[PDB]
Parts: structure tokens; C-alpha cells; sequence
RNA sequence: CAGUCGCGUAAGCGGGGCAUAGGAUCACAAGAUACAAAAAGGAAAGAUCUUGGAUUUUUGGAAAAGCUACGCUAGGGAUAACAGGCUAAUUUGCGCAAGAGUGUACAAAAUGAGUGCGCGGUUUGGCACCUCGAUGUCGGCUUGACUAAUCCUCAUGGAUG
RNA sequence: CGAAAAUUUAACGGAUCUAAAUAAUAUACCGAAACCUUGUCCAUAUGUAACAUUAGUAAUAAUAUUAAUGUUAUUUGAUGGGGUAGCAGAACGUUGAGUGAAUCUUAGAUUUUUUUUUUAUAACUAAAUAUAGAUGAUAACUCAAGUGAGAAUGGU
RNA sequence: UUAUCGGUGAGUAUGUAGACUCGGAAUGACAAAGAUGAAUCUUGAAUAAUCAGACAUAGAAUGAUAAGGUUGUAUGUCAAAAGGGAAACAGCCCAGAACAAGAGUUAAGGUUCCAAAAUUAUUAUUAAGUGAAAUAAAGAAAGUUUUUAUA
RNA sequence: AGACAACACUGACUAGGAUAGCUGGUUUUCUGCGAAACCUAUAAUAGUAGGCAAUUUAAGUAACAUCUUAGUAGGUACAGA
RNA sequence: AUAAGCAGCUCAAGCAAUAAGAAAGCGAGAGCGUACCUUUUGCAUAAUGGGUCACCAAGUUAAUUUUAGAUGCGAGCGAAU
């Protein structure tokens, strides 16, 4: 091609130490959801199910937080800040074994 | 820069570390001797008069 | 208790779907301020926005009112004597004082209602020809 | 729903086919309808309903062959004659890895099948962002500048061969 | 190391860096016309009060009120604010016309300028130069268009 | 007579998949009730422009698993969108510009100098300026560190 | 020799009578809303028509959007033989 | 007269009134900014157009057929005596 789209194939570490805090942040919207309605004995479906297959922050490897996997890349691994508006969307898990 | 908000940002200077020390509870009277030259109106305590009662030490001495 | 939810980010690169979600909760701009009870309806709502939105559980809704209020600055100042002003709907108000507290508003059809000095107050005061301070005071 | 027929003890079924592959209007023609009838009585020519003949097959439905290098005008440059741009199938462009084999002996002095991993932008191509000096896209002359994968000159390793 | 191309270092932007590189973390700070706060302008609302104009209705020999329009303020501490094709609303300006046998002008009407002020495609203040009594200029409302030009290889 | 050739029967044996799907998501779709919301919907009357789109990400067809190629689908941006970041930049990452003021609060992104903000803390690796905002490959080797074994 | 017939000749000059789905141009300000490059038909693909649908402002709304809860249609990713 | 500006914008030293008062203008120096229009998916584009300025220069009129608003009359209206 020849149209220059100059975007690196790893993050910085002020990239990723907003990466992580947005994780984070995520966590504390669904920790308090989901606290809020057991103190009212109530649950919700989208709560239930993104606690039994998403993980937390502390539980995420770091090559699950800044990567994605891609059948198109060697290693099937890609830079997660190559995902579209990566900064305002959940992605936490990737296929097993890749 | 583009507007003159644009330019005061870029031209900005701290203010001084002293001022930068804001007591979190209560006030306090602290002591910034600055690093500037001395007016005339701050008459040394060898010509002030003896009748005078504003002779203290030194602020170096009332902390 | 309730939702104290506030539009962090924005969604001007998101899908449609998602705007019909900001939308629902009332989050028009950026930082706006909503509160919503405890429900699994709202609950449901937040995890579609969990990535623009901060939660907060607080134990009481806030008025219009009352979100506003807690970011208003201190005036700073106090108004402790005005001058004599004309109101166009009330009247003439004459000057107070408020360090000695008065707002006098006399209104009428003559410039004697008006509480003003007249052509004719400066003439009694032009012809006190007697009117002397005393020899202690001059 | 009305009309009136078939089958069935009855319930009931029947407005073709187990489902999915057959075009109007106009004109023209054959029946019915009793609407109007250019003074009037009739009629002609019209109107409604039913139906027929269509590679109406460019099947929402023209009776229809070419040339212009002498071409004209209005335009677009959907790349068309060029160059630049992207790609690298191919190449008369190369390198590296591996080593069947040749070398009387002995893989790597030399040589190197069919292959793999690559660089590069010269040949023949692909694309079409882009209208412009072209179909041998190139030759000669003048004048260069640069590259190094070296024909000559300079230094040098290997070579039971 | 493999890693070779033709203007020039030539895809760290550059200086430079032994971290100012790389990997796993933590905090503060900076950072947009985004957001907040204090004001402003504009559009659309919602009630109230007041001012003006016009037109009615009452009162008055010893002013009040109703409706429309314009306007300011204020209540809800009201809501809203990019934009091509395109659609819609509201205005200004130019030329001519009616009211006009009107108003104004040597105590300076009018002067292509300069200057001042006002939320301002506009008018206004002052100054300088010249000298007009109407074949001069003109508010307001209204009427009709040969009415608004950095763009046509446009024309003079 | 064959661990030869083909064929048949058996296998809860191994693989293969656009026109195999017994199993089977998420997503999206339809409709009901409740709630929330910025009127975003329908109708009546009046009445437009547009009909080579481009790139990005995912997944395909086609080409040669080439193209800033051609062609569907999902989502967005540009088109018609300024501002900050990507050195410069239609399409990417943020964010939707009515006008001002503020060491105001933040996004993406950054904080030695150019250039606003850390020469800020902790633990390791690298010695090649590798690298530091566009990863050249297979491969080679007493480069070096760690781990697991080991004399 | 498609040669010449008075600037012009693959049929001159002059006057009278055209069209152009093509190209270019279309002039003051403020305010509100705000697309599409898709489908169908077309001797049509540089056009046009009808839709979808932008705008104006009236009448309606159990309107429309999103979520929650229960239900329904359908066989992709995956997995399997 | 040491400099690589679509000549504007943001920041701004200094100069500038013989005199009481009164600073328009020019501006060193620092930063930001690749003309306009047309046509296009997209133009600083090395795509189209323009040497400058002034003037001329483009949705108008007629008939006809409609709609909205306003207003006259009203089961009549308009026209005309
Ligand atoms: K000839
Ligand atoms: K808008
Ligand atoms: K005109
Ligand atoms: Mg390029
Ligand atoms: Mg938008
Ligand atoms: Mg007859
Ligand atoms: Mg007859
Ligand atoms: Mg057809
Ligand atoms: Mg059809
Ligand atoms: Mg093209
Ligand atoms: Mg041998
Ligand atoms: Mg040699
Ligand atoms: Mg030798
Ligand atoms: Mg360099
Ligand atoms: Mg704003
Ligand atoms: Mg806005
Ligand atoms: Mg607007
Ligand atoms: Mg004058
Ligand atoms: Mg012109
Ligand atoms: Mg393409
Ligand atoms: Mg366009
Ligand atoms: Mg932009
Ligand atoms: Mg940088
Ligand atoms: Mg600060
Ligand atoms: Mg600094
Ligand atoms: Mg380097
Ligand atoms: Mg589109
Ligand atoms: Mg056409
Ligand atoms: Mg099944
Ligand atoms: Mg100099
Ligand atoms: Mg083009
Ligand atoms: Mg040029
Ligand atoms: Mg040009
Ligand atoms: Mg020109
Ligand atoms: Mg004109």
C-alpha cells in the first residue's frame, strides 16, 4: 500500500497503564451492580453471566490485556490497541490455547 | 498558538514552591523570605528610633 | 437505594444500538448526572454502557437543584451598601447601608413622592441665611 | 355470501394438478350486455363482461447493417498511446538454508537435481489513484550525477583437485 | 550475524539517550473549541409584572380597565447550539412610488473621506473641505422590482 | 501359498467439509408486559435531494492466501465534522466547534531538550545505539541471563 | 490530388429559422432542521420515474428507541464422524 | 542588509503628540497557519477557472391549474345592472 497508517505493533507503558485502569474500572461497575441488587435479594441475567466468563484485572494475564488474537498474524497474536475503538470496548478473553 | 487561551498555557510558570505547601487543616503563618531585592521602607533596626517598639528579632529567630 | 450514574465517555464511534442505551437512561452529554433506582431493568442497562459510565449507589435522589448546588462556587463577595437606584417596575429604591442592618422604595407621580431633593428643596435651603455651626464645631 | 352440481353412511370435501419453471395495452375476431345513438326512427362506429390468435423472447412490450487513417461538436478522462503510483505472477535480477548427485578416493577445491526461507524493482505482466507526448519506448549526439551485484588496474583466503 | 541500489545521514520527526531501551507494576502531573464554573449572544418555551403604541369600554368639575403588537425584566435558578445537497422562518440593503402643496436646512440641508459610539451586512458622533433654499436631503409605514457578483478560457 | 492387486463385511478407528450437520452457541430478528428516555414514531396537508461513494476492523468470494485490485455482509468514520493525538495525514485513536474568561476538571496521548507536564518510585533483562511511534524470514553460533536436570 | 471554385471546401460565403439527458456560471445577512451514493422500472447504467426518505406544522399516539422478565422462529461459529 | 511568512491570526519589547490632556499607526522578537472556487470517494495539489480594479451579467412575465396563511360574503359566492 502507500497510504502511511503509522500505527506501532506494541503499546507504550503509559498505554498500558491506561489499559489496565480501564479494566479495572470496568470491574468496579459490575462489582457495584452486582452489590447493589443482592442487598435487595435480586440478580440480572447480563450480571450472572458476565462474572462466570469474564475476568477480573487481577485475574487477567498480561498477554490477554494487551492482545487479541488474530488467525491472520504468525503467531495468531495481534496488539489489542488494533481492535476498533478499543478504548470503550470489552475484550478480556481470546480462544484456548491461543 | 492559535487562540490567546492556546498561548497563556504555553507560557505558563509555576508559582513557588512555598506557596505550593496549602495546610490541609487550619491556617498557618509561614515564613518565605523571597528571593528579590530589598525596598527603602524596610528600615534596618539600626535606624529605627529607640522610642520605636516594633524591634523584633530577627522572623529567623520567631520560628 | 439508587444509581448514581454519570456519562464518562462518549459514543460518537459506537454503534446505534448503543446511543438508543444513553438515551434510555436520559445521558445526553458528556459528565451528566442521573439517578435511577436500584433495578434490574437500569441494572441491565449499565452493563450495555459499563465502558462510558461510572455507577454509584447512593442512598437518597438528588433534585434538579441539588446536583447543581454541590458545584457552585462561593460568590466571594457581599453587597454591604448600594446606591440609589431606579427600578423600572418597582420605583426609586434610596441607598442602603447593610453594615448598620432598609430598601426604601418610594414611587409616585411627583418628584416629592419620590423622596429626591427638588427646584423647590434647594430654594428653602437658599434662604436659611441664619443657619450657623456652632463656634466649637468651625 | 348467493346461485347449483358431484362424491360420501356421516362428518364433510371440491373455485384443477405435492410445492417451486407460460407477458399487458392497442388493433383484430367470436359470443353475451341493452348502456349511449350528433334533427328524428334505425344503423354504423363506440361502452361494459367473457374468450381467442404473440421466440410481442431486448419477455413493463422499436418494423432496423456497416465504414471513416479526412472525420465534426458537446463532454468524461471508468487508463485508453506514455510517464509516475500500488503489486511482484514472470524475468535475461539475485542471496541464503539444506545436500540427491558429479568430483578415480573424498559432500561442501569445484560442482548443486527437484525444493524451502528471502531481498530487490531491471524484462514480460496484473491493477487503474491519475487524461497528455505516446505503438521499437526506444536509438544516436551533447553533457552529466549517482549505485555497486567488478571487465581492467590494487590488497588477499581456499584449492588429496 | 543472516540484512545488497542508485541526489543525502534517510522510515527514533531532530538533538541526543546505557535509559531518555525492553518486560512486569505504582503514583503524581500535563493534556482538546470535550466537561465544569462565572458572564454573553442566539433559538424555542412557560407564567407574572411594568413601559410604549393603536383601538374599545367606564370614570372625571371638587383616571381605571380590556385586547393585539413591540419591549425590558423576571419565574421554572426552563430547554436547546457543527454542517454539504436540500427544506423552512425572519430581516437588512439598492432603485422607483404613495402619504408629500408634509418635515428640516448660512444658527450649515448636502459633501464617495476621516473619526467616534451602539450587538453593528447598519446607522450614529465629531472633525476637516466646499457652499445650497430647491431640478436639495429626509424619518416612519406601505407599494412595485431592470434589487445585492472573488468566480461562467464571460463582456466593455 | 502371500502381512501382493482390487472388492466385500465389521470398527463407539484416524482425518477431510460452500452445496455433511446427530450436538450446538453468542449475536441478530419477531412480538407481549413494565420501566426509563433527549418526540426520537405514525398520520394529514405541502414537498426535496440522492441512484460510480471512499477507507478502517472482522469474515468471505475472486486473484496468486498479490495489489491503495474487484465484489457481498456486519459496525463505524469521512463524505457534510472543526478541535486534541497518530512527526506531516478525508477515512485510524479520542471528541461533536454559539462567544469569552480559568496555572479550573478530564479523554486519547504523553511528561530530558526542541515542546505544556516525572531526568517520579520498584524488580529484572539488553551492551547490540539493539531499541527509543511502519518488528524483513528460515537459519547459524563457547554472546549473555534465568529456569529445569545434572558431575 | 476528395484538386480548385476570392479568411472557409469529404461541398464556399451570406441572411433567416434550432436544440443540446453534455459543460460552465447562478450575486445580501441571520436563524431552525438536515440527507444519499440503496432497491425497482427504463435501448438503461453521465439520465429519469416510483419507493426508501430530508424538510415544513397540524392532528394523534397502547407512538418510536433501549433495558428487564417469560416466550417464539432459525442451524452460523464451534464441535463431531 | 544572518533571512526559507497565502504576507493573516495569538503574544508583544520599542518608536511615535515641542507643551496640561490626548497613541491611531508602524512594529523587532515568540508561536499558529500548505489561497479561492469549481468538480469529485477524496484537491496545497503538478485537476478546472481567473493580470488588477470599476461597471454589464442569471428562477422573471403571461395565461392556466393548485396549495398554505390572512380576510369578505356564506348555501351561496363572484360578476353585472
Ligand atoms: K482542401
Ligand atoms: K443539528
Ligand atoms: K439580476
Ligand atoms: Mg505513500
Ligand atoms: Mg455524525
Ligand atoms: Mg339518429
Ligand atoms: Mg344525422
Ligand atoms: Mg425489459
Ligand atoms: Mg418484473
Ligand atoms: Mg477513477
Ligand atoms: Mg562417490
Ligand atoms: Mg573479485
Ligand atoms: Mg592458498
Ligand atoms: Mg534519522
Ligand atoms: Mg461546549
Ligand atoms: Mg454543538
Ligand atoms: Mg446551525
Ligand atoms: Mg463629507
Ligand atoms: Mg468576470
Ligand atoms: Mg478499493
Ligand atoms: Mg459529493
Ligand atoms: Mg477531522
Ligand atoms: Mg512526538
Ligand atoms: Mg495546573
Ligand atoms: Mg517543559
Ligand atoms: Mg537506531
Ligand atoms: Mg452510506
Ligand atoms: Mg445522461
Ligand atoms: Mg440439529
Ligand atoms: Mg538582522
Ligand atoms: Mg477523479
Ligand atoms: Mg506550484
Ligand atoms: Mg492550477
Ligand atoms: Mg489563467
Ligand atoms: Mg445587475
Amino acid at each position: 500500500g502507500g497510504l502511511l497508517w503509522k500505527i506501532p505493533w506494541r503499546m507504550s507503558k503509559f498505554q498500558k497503564l491506561r489499559q489496565r485502569r480501564r479494566l479495572r474500572a470496568v470491574d468496579n461497575v459490575v462489582a457495584t451492580i452486582e452489590n447493589a441488587l443482592a442487598k435487595k435479594g435480586e440478580t440480572v441475567k447480563a450480571v450472572e453471566r458476565w462474572r462466570a466468563e469474564m475476568p477480573t484485572e487481577a485475574e487477567m494475564l498480561p498477554k490477554d490485556k494487551y492482545t487479541i488474537f488474530d488467525r491472520k498474524e504468525k503467531r495468531y497474536r495481534k496488539g489489542i490497541h488494533k481492535l476498533p475503538k478499543w478504548t470503550r470496548v470489552s475484550q478480556r478473553v481470546n480462544p484456548p490455547g491461543y | 498558538q492559535s487562540t490567546a487561551n492556546r498561548t497563556k498555557r504555553m507560557l505558563n510558570i509555576p508559582p513557588h514552591e512555598s506557596f505550593l505547601n496549602v495546610p490541609v487543616e487550619g491556617d498557618r503563618i509561614i515564613f518565605n523570605p523571597p528571593s528579590s531585592e530589598a525596598s527603602v521602607y524596610h528600615t534596618p533596626f539600626k535606624f529605627l528610633p529607640r522610642s520605636d517598639p516594633r524591634r523584633r528579632a530577627n522572623i529567623y529567630k520567631l520560628f | 437505594s439508587f444509581f448514581r450514574i454519570t456519562l464518562h465517555r462518549s459514543a460518537i464511534g459506537l454503534p446505534k444500538r448503543t446511543h438508543g442505551v444513553l438515551a434510555a437512561l436520559g445521558l445526553r452529554r458528556r459528565n451528566q448526572t442521573v439517578f435511577h433506582p436500584v433495578e434490574p431493568q437500569f441494572a441491565g442497562m449499565l452493563m450495555k454502557v459499563k465502558e462510558l459510565v461510572r455507577v454509584e449507589e447512593v442512598p437518597h435522589r438528588l433534585t434538579k437543584r441539588e446536583l447543581k448546588d454541590e458545584r457552585k462556587p462561593d460568590a466571594g463577595f457581599v453587597v454591604e451598601k448600594q446606591v440609589r437606584r431606579f427600578i423600572p417596575g418597582v420605583g426609586v429604591q434610596d441607598e442602603v447601608d447593610f453594615s448598620k442592618v432598609g430598601a426604601v422604595v418610594r414611587d409616585g407621580k411627583r418628584a416629592g413622592d419620590l423622596g429626591v431633593r427638588t427646584r423647590s428643596d434647594w430654594e428653602v435651603i437658599g434662604k436659611m441665611k441664619s443657619v450657623l455651626p456652632k463656634v466649637k464645631a468651625l
